[PDB]
């Protein structure tokens, strides 16, 4: 069965070919998808901010802060700013809305 | 040969299912990236107001006061029990039902800077004389 | 992979390139030049 | 933030407030879910989802007007470029001078145990971009005029 | 009237122009070039023009330079050139 | 302090809270309370 | 040394004093790619040993 | 490196391979100029408190260490000449009594051309030897090694200059590093490309 | 036949099969006079090769690359490489180096009777016959980099013409190919030999430096080739 | 003096400025005085090259070209509506 | 006055919306409203308006009626929703100009000191921008056109606003500077080669047609002076542009060399970034 065989191997070339083209288009779609959230972290920021004073880290991603109104808040920080910066209190920008370290 | 060494041709065809394999770790390394953009959808939530517990009670009610404003008795959330909680503790006050998110630490006022722990000083039990 | 094949067809270097270029010269030894000098 | 709103009757209550012929619409009304202030004054009302109504030559008219219009498409001169590019480029590639330096400490170091060691720096694409698109002026300077 | 080329033109054609001695243009052409009505680039090699803005009080003929003769001609060199950029990278088009 | 193994704490400041403007209790009650949190704990004081 | 700047300027008839010698690029590159070489070496160190 | 290492000269004790402190001076002056650019010889030797009052002893060191500086060219050849004689005497300093004479010629014909773009071989000749076909066979092999960056000229009898290494050398500089960089990468792809 | 036979297998897996394949293309060349093509494919060569090739093997390759370089009329010095075998089987050929910058032809006969064996086991025998010619054409090269605008009695001094006329011969056998324009006047100017003016990697070689950078920028295949095999 | 002239010449210049050619040199370090800037003049070929003082990179001159060139084509097809409306307008 | 003539996104749909309601006739063939904005500098901006009834009739364009209390009494209950909302215009549909809309204009005038007329058009081609802006004066010409009342073309922007293309471009958008230089330099040789050359071509044509239908090919002083304006550069043979040699040639050379010289530098750090991500990363066998 050499001959059918051979239809056999070409078809499941034929098949992974079609396949393989898919992979890609998926891929360059997602491409543009990150981009367009990268710009939406990059839009949280721009908003007018609440000035705010940095407390305490709980952990990664999460800090305690007195506001220029003074409440402190569960506040989440953002994954873009340098951590080392977090530490000392200084003085950090806090989204109206969400009170968090922008 | 014609029909049995064409085939062996398409065996050749068989690499391009390697590189399906390559492309299709891409397609979930760019899934990863945008699925951490899209985690951060929970920057968006309102942080929980900080306070401290001045006492705990039981059937989930602690007394904590609300850090700018006044005593609040609040229902503790399931994670947290009712017993972790303790007196002079400065837990999360959920911003819309006041509730008990989490236990936060560091509750100490200034002196926490006197502890001058951290960047402990050059050896020097060596460089002491007589 | 040694190739075999082809057997049957400073310290002592660097300065060579240099040694070379004057090897056949310098007979003057620098003191015949400025002799040289002295008849011109 | 815009969002719908029904009030369900104290009567209808004791009834199913409301009855599902279809399962999908209700997981895409599913997906909004509920709001916390809104849950607070949540009963004696329903939430009713809001769609965009079908916009073709509406999407169109704005669509020709987003890169051409709201973004920057003059297009006739939508083609700086070689006058403040030559700092541009040269800052860039000095933060690399630098930034590579953290790449080179990867390599050099053992890393048996994995340590984050400041790695895609990139910058490339950037660089890449900038270039590549100020050398495609060669095409306004020989051929877009004379 | 002549962009380029014929607008570059020998010292005597403007002694000629100015109706004076051509050794006298060489002190003629300054005189002319100081009223600078027009802001223009001028070379004394040949007291060639070459020079840039000008403003005609009217175009000569039936604007006969605007037709084929220089304009809408070139433009239409572009376009086929645009194809070649469409041609070289269609796939980068997307 | 370097050769420790346990929380050092330095207090060698004055009184700038107790009764006056500043806090209450900072200097000794709130000293000891944090070192209780750090069991294995030395302070230094140089007054 | 330092001084005019300008190389045996005694013939010319318009004078040519001037020094433009700092091109960031040729300086940036020509030590990145040093430093940058460096990583190419120590990576040949790295794949070698795990390759044989 | 030995005149970097000879930067001891405050301190060299009275050391016994020394003959004497004056030795130890006279091989520091002989080996920092041919190793040391001119803004380190003014800084270093030149202005050099200790190695002024040795060379105070030593009428032809002062001389030949001061012609360089000065830009006596006539003085320092016929001062070379005097110390090819001691280097080839000395032991340790034999072996290489070719190299350091004619490197000290090389360096010393770069310094007066860096500042004329053209200089007539005539005047070259009143600067250093009379002979102007001496300066030539000089010229001519120096400027063959590479050295002397110049290009000479016949009939014209004018020595011109090469071009800059910041001016459009940075380009060759890039290349020259590029190669070597550029081929280290084509050979170690293959060793994993297998 | 190998040259019509060459066909793909641009893979070179081996690597030193490549080398190998250069070497004989190489030799292939210098045989067929295309020397210039021949020291770098020799060099391209000699980069490839792995295997230690200590003694009577890689010498044979390095062997090559000197001959063609000297064939070409410009002195490469054995300094840059030096290897102990190739220095073995060398000293024939560094005393030929040696007088291809000699004047003395009686040196380099010598060379040639006393050397020759060794050589003709290396089978670049015949390369050296034809070298005996060419001992003239690196006496103008050096010429050509050293003088902008030489005499041609001077150049007749130089590589020691009988005639002022025989020089002018040279001048002619000097242009050859790939040399700065003589532009000689025949009268004064004699050899005025000008060089490429506005070499400044400016606009006279705009292509000069751009062309350069494309072939580097080209190699940037690396990353997507790499990219290809996980 | 400025201007937009290339191949004046110096001596003309110096006559235009009424001083001596002889000691126009002096008169020259007048204007080195008042060291208004160096326009660039070539005394070997007795021209005054008053046409451009130190050659910067001409990258304003594409760009500001390419701009107005660019500008005037919409400014022309703007107006070019209105003509052919008008054409229109008979037809 | 009316310098520019920027046009809310609102208002740009709202003409549209409009000639969709009146969609069911297509014998009106265009669409007129009031148009509403805000004088608040030279700068006119366009804002919330409304579509005055209207019929424009083929018969010598003289049976033109607009509605004096539609006009009045949506103006005085728009003005109370908006104090800063006046009658700064009209806008119409129908891209070639109607010869009734001057006196459309006229009425428009007396309505505003200084009204304008935005041509909007409800179907969207291609190149420039959809709102057209002809402001109707009346002059003395300076060579002598008799009565000389014409509208005057004058610059058109579009408005900023706030979550409006959520129902519309969130479906597609492209913001990134990825296809800057890969598809953006093809849309200007797309419409300068084109369009540009269609508007000369429209000259061209005219030095017989504009002398057979055109107003004149010797006529509007810019025709000729801003075509010599486009012609600053000389536009034939020497050129002197490009052909500088010395002075643009070599300057394209040093900056694409400066420009060219990062990228073999570029090529290193990609390529040996690759190596490490596939020969040190993807090689793990353990």
């Amino acid at each position: 069965d050499l001959y059918s065989r051979y239809k056999k191997l070409q078809q499941e070339l034929e098949f992974l070919e079609v396949q393989e083209e898919y992979i890609k288009d998926e891929q360059k779609n997602l491409k543009k998808e990150f981009l367009h959230a990268q710009e939406e972290v990059k839009r949280i920021q721009s908003i007018p901010l609440v000035i705010g004073q940095f407390l305490e880290a709980v952990d990664q991603n999460t800090a305690i802060v007195g506001s220029t109104t003074g409440s402190n808040y569960y506040v989440r920080i953002l994954s873009t700013i340098d951590r080392e910066l977090l530490k000392p209190n200084a003085s950090v920008a806090l989204h109206k809305h969400s009170n968090a370290l922008v | 040969y014609l029909s049995k060494i064409e085939e062996l041709q398409l065996i050749v065809n068989d690499k391009s299912q390697n590189l399906r394999r390559l492309q299709a770790q891409r397609n979930e390394l760019n899934a990863k990236v945008r699925l951490l953009r899209e985690e951060l959808q929970l920057l968006q939530e309102q942080g929980s107001y900080v306070g401290e517990v001045v006492r705990a009670m039981d059937k989930k009610k602690v007394l904590v006061k609300v850090h700018p404003e006044g005593k609040f008795v609040v229902d503790v959330d399931k994670n947290i029990d009712i017993n972790d909680v303790t007196p002079n503790c400065r837990v999360a006050l959920r911003n819309d039902s006041y509730t008990l998110h989490k236990i936060l630490p560091n509750k100490v006022d200034p002196l926490v800077s006197l502890m001058m722990v951290e960047k402990v000083p050059d050896s020097t039990y060596e460089m002491i004389g007589g | 992979m040694s190739e075999k094949k082809q057997p049957v067809d400073e310290d002592n270097w660097d300065d060579d390139n240099v040694e070379d270029d004057f090897s056949n010269q310098l007979r003057a030894e620098l003191e015949k030049h400025g002799y040289k000098m002295e008849t011109s | 933030v815009i969002d719908a709103f029904r009030l369900i009757n104290a009567n209808m209550m004791v009834l199913g407030h409301e009855p599902r012929q279809t399962t999908s619409n209700l997981g895409h009304l599913n997906k909004p879910s509920i709001q916390a202030l809104i849950h607070g004054l949540n009963r004696h009302y329903y939430s009713i989802t809001i769609n965009y109504r079908k916009n073709e030559l509406e999407q169109k008219m704005l669509l020709n007007l987003h890169k051409k219009s709201w973004m920057e498409g003059l297009t006739l001169q939508d083609y700086v470029v070689k006058e403040m590019l030559e700092l541009a480029k040269n800052y860039n590639k000095a933060v690399e001078e630098e930034d590579k330096m953290t790449p080179e400490q990867l390599a050099i170091k053992n890393v048996g145990k994995q340590d984050p060691k400041r790695h895609l720096e990139e910058h490339v694409d950037v660089l890449m971009t900038s270039n590549i698109v100020q050398c495609l002026a060669a095409m306004l300077d020989t051929v877009v005029f004379k | 009237t002549r962009p380029a080329n014929h607008r570059q033109l020998t010292f005597e054609e403007i002694a000629k122009s100015a109706k004076i001695t051509v050794n006298e243009v060489e002190l003629l052409v300054m005189k002319a070039l100081s009223v600078g009505l027009v802001k223009g680039s001028i070379d004394e090699v040949d007291k060639r023009v070459h020079m840039t803005w000008v403003q005609p009080r009217v175009l000569d003929l039936q604007q006969i330079k605007g037709m084929k003769d220089r304009l809408e001609f070139w433009c239409t060199d572009v376009k086929s050139m645009e194809m070649l950029v469409e041609h070289q990278a269609h796939d980068i088009l997307t | 302090a370097h050769h420790t193994d346990c929380t050092f704490i330095r207090v060698s400041g004055s009184e700038l809270v107790q009764k006056f403007i500043g806090e209450g209790a900072r200097m000794v009650r709130e000293l000891f309370v944090m070192a209780r949190e750090h069991a294995p704990s030395i302070i230094f004081m140089d007054e | 040394d330092k001084k005019f700047h300008g190389i045996l300027d005694q013939g010319e008839g318009v004078l040519i004093i001037f020094d433009e010698p700092p091109v960031d690029k040729t300086y940036e590159a020509a030590l990145e790619t040093i430093q940058n070489m460096s990583k190419v070496v120590d990576s040949l160190y790295n794949k070698a040993k795990k390759l044989t | 490196q030995a005149a970097e290492l000879f930067l001891d000269t405050v301190s060299t004790f009275t050391s016994y391979e020394l003959m004497d402190y004056k030795t130890f001076v006279t091989y520091t002056v002989y080996v920092s100029m041919i190793a040391l650019e001119r803004p380190d010889l003014r800084e270093k030797v030149i202005k050099g408190a200790e190695i002024l009052e040795v060379l105070h002893s030593l009428p032809a060191v002062r001389q030949y260490l001061f012609s360089l500086y000065e830009c006596r060219y006539s003085v320092f050849f016929q001062s070379l000449a005097v110390v090819e004689q001691e280097m080839k005497k000395d032991w340790l300093f034999a072996p290489h009594y070719r190299y350091y004479v004619r490197e000290m010629r090389i360096h010393a014909y770069s310094q007066l051309l860096e500042s004329y773009r053209s200089l007539t071989l005539g005047y070259m000749a009143e600067a250093f030897g009379v002979g102007v076909e001496f300066i030539d066979q000089e010229l001519s092999r120096f400027i063959a090694a590479g050295r002397l960056h110049c290009k000479i000229d016949k009939v014209n009898e004018i020595v011109e200059t090469n071009r800059p290494d910041s001016k459009n050398w940075q380009y060759q500089e890039t290349i020259k590093k590029g190669d070597l960089l550029l081929n280290r990468v084509q050979k170690l792809s293959r060793v994993i490309n297998m | 036949e190998k040259l019509v036979s060459k066909s793909v297998f641009p893979e070179q897996a081996n690597n030193n099969e490549w080398a190998r394949y250069l070497y004989y293309t190489g030799r292939i060349k210098a045989i067929q006079l295309e020397y210039s093509e021949a020291r770098r494919t020799m060099t391209n060569a000699l980069r490839k090769a792995p295997q230690h090739t200590a003694v009577g093997f890689k010498q044979t390759v390095h062997k090559l690359l000197i001959v063609v370089e000297l064939l070409l009329g410009e002195i490469p010095d054995r300094l840059q490489f030096r290897q102990p075998s190739l220095k073995r089987s060398l000293m024939p050929y560094f005393l030929l180096t040696q007088a291809v910058r000699t004047g003395n032809l009686a040196k380099f006969n010598q060379v040639l009777d006393q050397f020759g064996e060794k050589f003709q086991a290396d089978g670049t025998y015949t390369l050296i016959i034809r070298l005996r010619h060419n001992v003239i054409k690196t006496g103008v090269r050096m010429i050509s980099l050293s003088y902008s605008r030489i005499s041609l009695a001077d150049i007749a001094q130089k590589l020691q013409l009988d005639s002022p006329e025989d020089a002018e011969f040279i001048v002619a056998k000097a242009i050859r190919d790939g040399v700065i324009e003589a532009s000689i006047n025949h009268e004064k100017g004699y050899v005025q030999s000008k060089e490429m003016i506005d070499i400044y990697s400016t606009r006279e070689p705009q292509l000069a430096f751009h062309q350069r950078i494309s072939f580097c920028l080209d190699i940037h295949n690396m990353s997507v080739k790499a990219m290809r095999f996980p | 003096m400025a201007k937009y002239y290339t191949r004046i010449t110096m001596k003309r210049m110096a006559q235009l400025l009424d001083l001596s050619v002889d000691e126009s040199e002096a008169f020259l370090s007048n204007l080195v005085v008042n060291k208004t800037i160096f326009a660039k003049v070539d005394r070997l070929a007795g021209i005054i090259n008053f046409q451009r003082p130190k050659d910067p990179n001409n990258l304003l001159n594409d760009w500001s070209q390419k701009l107005n060139s660019l500008m005037s084509l919409v400014n022309k097809t703007t107006h070019l509506i209105a003509k052919e409306e008008m054409i229109h307008n008979l037809q | 006055a009316v310098q520019k003539v920027v046009v809310h996104p609102l208002v740009l749909l709202s003409v549209v919306d409009h000639f969709n309601r009146i969609g069911k006739v297509g014998n009106q063939k265009r669409v007129v409203g009031v148009l509403l904005g805000s004088w608040q500098k030279k700068v006119l901006d366009v804002s919330n308006s409304f579509a005055v009834p209207f019929d424009e009739d083929d018969k010598d364009d003289s049976v033109w009626f607009l509605d004096h209390d539609y006009l009045e009494n949506m103006y005085g209950m728009f003005k109370k929703v908006n104090a800063r909302e006046r009658i700064v215009g009209w806008y119409h549909t129908g891209p070639k100009l109607h010869k009734n809309d001057i006196a459309i204009n006229e009425l428009m005038k007396r309505y505003c000191p200084n009204s304008v007329l935005v041509i909007i058009d409800v179907k969207p081609k291609d190149l420039g921008l959809p709102t057209e802006a002809y402001i109707s004066v009346e002059e003395v010409h300076d060579d002598g056109t008799p009565t000389s009342k014409t509208f005057e073309h004058v610059t058109s922007e579009i408005g900023a606003e706030e979550a409006e293309e959520v129902g519309v471009e969130h479906l597609l958008r492209d913001i990134k500077d990825t296809t800057v230089g890969t598809l953006s330099q093809r849309i200007t040789n797309q419409v300068h080669g084109l369009k540009g050359l269609n508007s000369k071509l429209l000259d061209i044509r005219s030095y017989l047609e504009k002398v057979a239908t055109g107003k004149l090919p010797i006529n509007h002083q810019i025709i000729y002076q801003l075509q010599d304006v486009f012609n600053l550069l000389p536009d034939v043979s020497l050129q002197e542009f490009v052909k500088a040699f010395y002075l643009k040639t070599n300057d394209q050379m040093v900056v694409v060399y400066l420009a060219s010289l990062i990228r073999s530098v570029v090529a290193l750090h990609n390529l040996i970034n690759n190596k490490i991500a596939n020969r040190d990363a993807e090689k793990k066998e353990g």
